[PDB]
């Protein structure tokens, strides 16, 4: 099924590729040190916390290649997903993907939740799952792995939609008073008397 | 005085209260009539400023009742037969007509009005001064139209996050159609499970009350079982006999009450809840 | 005669001086675990009356980690019952819950170190430390002439009742203080109820979760519901628009308070329906 | 060259560094890093004269990749975690937490009026990209000014333990700071169809 | 003798007739030519008097105006006073009558709308009625105070000696800039009345440079008058005389008898002041 994935994805790309009319190519990409961009499948991506992630335990020769350690990474679900708001009404006279998308930013907002309630224990699951301290730090990614993942499979949902000029305002007052409170969850993130590290 | 729909039109022992100035435009005598449901009240508060006496409805259904008996409120889909109009006055099945949009019954019933005496002579002036009456509460509610009075600084939102339900979400679209009264109505019923505010968000109930399907309005819990509920049994044929089983447990020494009643008592009813509501931080102006 | 634990202290609230297996006045329920004695209306309408222990949750919703613990574990009671904030007698009755000899024996040492004992108040001390004892004595269920439940059992998990399986909670509970665990099963009401005739479900959520380290008031799922309760701050957030007055519709409405119930575990009735003997008995499993 | 044989020396002579490093001080980045000469300002909003020529780097490159947000909290928290004994400790805190509050006060003051800001710019700037151009050169000049500043605070600074006060004053601003971006209105508006519109997620990865 | 422009104003019709006018100090001479009253209900703010020393407690004085904008509105709530460029929409004229209207335009010399609408009335029997006279008394009103003095005489000297600069008062407050170059641009009715609304930070005499305050407390607009702070958030302004949160996390707070006790301490007020620049005066 991997290869249907595949598929299904060089389809979303076709659509990207009509969409998009212009290149406007050779603006130098110096930012982005793209190496070697490699993708795993999104099963089980409803929940969290599996082994499953830990699996390719093997990711510390990746990391020691090339670290990309983040401290602290947060997150700005509005940053993202803002774009996306412009499809509904390329066709009309229906909530035809709003209707689900509006729940599923809550329940995406309700996961991020959950996880920054459990996380603070199941760092001590994550090092049964292996023993490397190091995976204190390495797991937070795989928490937006996760809803990566997510993204990524919407977008095989919904892509024949191109950007409407103005966006119900309704969207946008979602996003901000969601948001907020979603950021400043990070607040809690602290650190306690670690001494000379 | 009354707003009661039933008021509107024999002796119906309408409730006192569809008299006092909440538009629910019907009676819990009513609501148990043809729904089984009641009326109810929430009070919230910080420091028991109590700005927030929220009303609310919780249904008497019976626990072991399965099929139609679980749904709440029909869609149109089959009301027809869901309520039996075809048994009920014609004053009543031309007020559900009108609630459903039924224009074609409704022209029918003209019709077959048009030749009788007893439309000719009389009873125009009523049946449409009652009609008149009645399409007021239509104006006086549906957004879209009643000078947009129906804004009232807070926005509303029901299939929110169903648990453990797959990425999906529908219903609203029957929900707009269905009258703007009902509606309202179900706005006043069914609180939400949580409330956005200006500065944060708030949660009332842990896990889900009931679900809005395209049948219509269905109390089920997520999972399992349904929680027991014995009936109140308070309140309300003999042309032909009429049967029930019921199991009772007959209980004694009961008057260990004495020792038991002097210690407090916990509700054992139905509240509903039903998605999320939003005051706005600001106006989008 | 008052039996309040604390009665034994040398004020409990006039409740205490009734027989109740709580042993304890409100009053200090209150002022240590936040918590009112109350029952429940198992009262279905039709003459089928019945009754069930509960304290219903009060513990606030903002607090934190330890603050979350309601009861805390002998492994960790202390840090809850911080001794240095608790006087002598209460430590001792703690150790002694505890079957903590070793801080019994360490405060017995104590009376002789306060040099005050000289004038034989250990006398009236050691008087309260027996008046104290009785308690438990009369609790211990493993007291070779202690009375079994019969047709009775409860157990922390819907699948650990149905299944006899083992789990968290419910060998938490067995390796568990006597008296304590008497304590829980007079507080905790069960999610359901296994009589042979039928099985009845009360919630599909269950309050607040039993951990190692105690009563943890977490949910199991998304944020707490909200809890209506000098250099300190009051922090009061106050809201607007009073209440436009509908208050005689209202007090005709239905009231639900906002309080939490407990709803955890599974009880089965068994062989028989014969529980409404009202004698103390220690009732284990 | 002094600017580097100052402090650098310190920073590569530590090999002790367990929780968190100094990933970047005078290090790493290329051409682009090399613009930064004058002594910037945190006291003002920039001076839009003095970087006319970075917007002609820039109108070469893309500048949608980095995150509008500073990351405030996360990046400095741990570049103040250390200190000396208590002689001249009260200066090191004190200095440090006027600092912030200078930090604090410029990023305020930024987001109230930003409008100014990127019109002005543009004025002379009729760039398609000025808005990400304005928004990261604030980003980098601030940057910038704060690696000078690090060069010259660098010190001995060996000893380790956190100051639950300092940490209070952290939270207490960064929070602040994120509510600041989240009253950003965040291009909400003239469709911004403009974007590069997230690349569509290009390629499902990137 | 009465002089507001507002007591000038009359009702077209019986209805909607000017009940709740012009207080008493409409007849009083400041001339600014404007109820207090009115100069709340459309601007949001109060004037009040700065006392000044003649070098000495020898009366010396001069007319100034609080702002009534909470500190927490932004942009078009904050804008005090419009330009040309965007009375129309700040007004929303139509929502006022139509002699306010009139007069408005008359104030901006849209010449084109207000003749038009005059064309329109000349035969309505409203406008044969005097609402002309009325009109064209309003004119002679504009010319006995302008066409006298504030583009000419006041606009002359201005442009002559005492100068105020309504300037930046620090180069780095660059959001300010030359705004005080737009000052050239409105009618001399506007100009007069903004002058004597706002104080200057300072006064250059032969005695001394005299430093009023600090730091500005206000900034130059795109349009018109906008109440903001040169720098930073804006500052506190209390106001003085709906399914809302209203949460205040006050202090507990205990000590009570706090005012029977301090009362006789110095109560000291709050409302913002008004600051731009440097006036310079010789003798
Ligand atoms: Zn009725
Ligand atoms: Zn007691
Ligand atoms: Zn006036």
């Amino acid at each position: 099924k991997l290869e249907d994935e595949d598929f299904l994805k060089l389809k979303a790309l076709e659509f990207s590729k009509d969409i998009v009319n212009e290149k406007l190519q050779k603006i130098i990409v110096v930012t982005d040190g793209m190496k070697r961009l490699y993708e795993y499948c999104n099963c089980k991506n409803s929940l969290e916390t599996l082994p499953s992630a830990a699996n390719y335990g093997s990711l510390l020769k990746r990391l020691n290649l090339y670290n990309l350690d983040h401290i602290e990474m947060n997150v700005n679900f509005y940053e993202l997903l803002f774009p996306l708001t412009l499809y509904n009404d390329n066709d009309n006279s229906d909530k035809t993907l709003s209707h689900q998308l509006v729940n599923y930013i809550f329940l995406a907002s309700n996961y991020f939740q959950n996880c920054a309630k459990n996380f603070n224990y199941m760092r001590e699951t994550f090092n049964v799952f292996g023993p490397f301290k190091q995976i204190d730090f390495m797991v937070m990614f795989v928490i937006k792995f996760n809803f990566l993942c997510d993204m990524r499979n919407f977008a095989k949902l919904i892509d024949e939609l191109v950007p409407n000029k103005q966006p119900n305002m309704r969207i946008h007052s979602v996003l901000v008073m969601r948001d907020k409170i979603v950021k400043l969850a990070f607040s809690n993130l602290q650190f306690q008397t670690f001494s000379k590290k | 005085v009354n707003r009661c729909i039933f008021a509107s039109i024999y002796k119906s022992p309408c409730s006192p209260d569809a008299y006092h100035d909440d538009g629910w435009f019907i009676c819990n005598n009513h609501l148990i009539k043809r729904f089984k449901m009641s009326k109810m009240v929430l009070p919230i508060f910080d420091e028991d400023d109590n700005q927030f006496k929220m009303t609310i409805a919780r249904h008497l259904v019976g626990n072991k009742e399965r099929g139609i008996k679980r749904i709440l409120i029909p869609s149109a889909t089959n009301y027809q037969d869901v309520f039996n109009l075809n048994s009920m006055m014609q004053a009543e099945q031309l007020i559900f007509h009108l609630i459903y949009n039924n224009e074609n019954a409704v022209n029918t019933i003209c019709d077959n009005l048009k030749y009788t005496e007893g439309f000719t002579s009389n009873t125009q002036r009523v049946i449409h001064s009652v009609y008149a009456t009645t399409k007021s509460i239509l104006d006086t509610t549906n957004p879209n139209t009643f000078c947009s009075r129906v804004s009232r600084d807070e926005l509303r939102f029901f299939d929110v996050t169903n648990a453990r339900a797959l990425r999906g979400g529908a219903g609203d679209q029957l929900f707009n159609n269905y009258s703007g009264f009902l509606q309202n109505l179900i706005r006043r019923a069914v609180a939400p499970e949580y409330l956005q505010i200006d500065t944060e968000e708030l949660r009332f109930r842990n896990c889900a009350t009931c679900i809005i399907d395209e049948t219509g309005l269905v109390a089920s819990v997520p999972d399992g079982p349904e929680l027991y509920n014995p009936i109140r049994s308070s309140d309300i044929q003999p042309n032909r006999l009429q049967i029930r089983n019921v199991l009772k447990f007959e209980g004694d020494t009961r008057e260990l009450d004495r020792t038991l009643s002097g210690y407090e008592e916990y509700p054992t009813y139905v509240p509903l809840f039903l998605g999320y509501q939003i005051i706005n931080s600001e106006n989008n102006f």
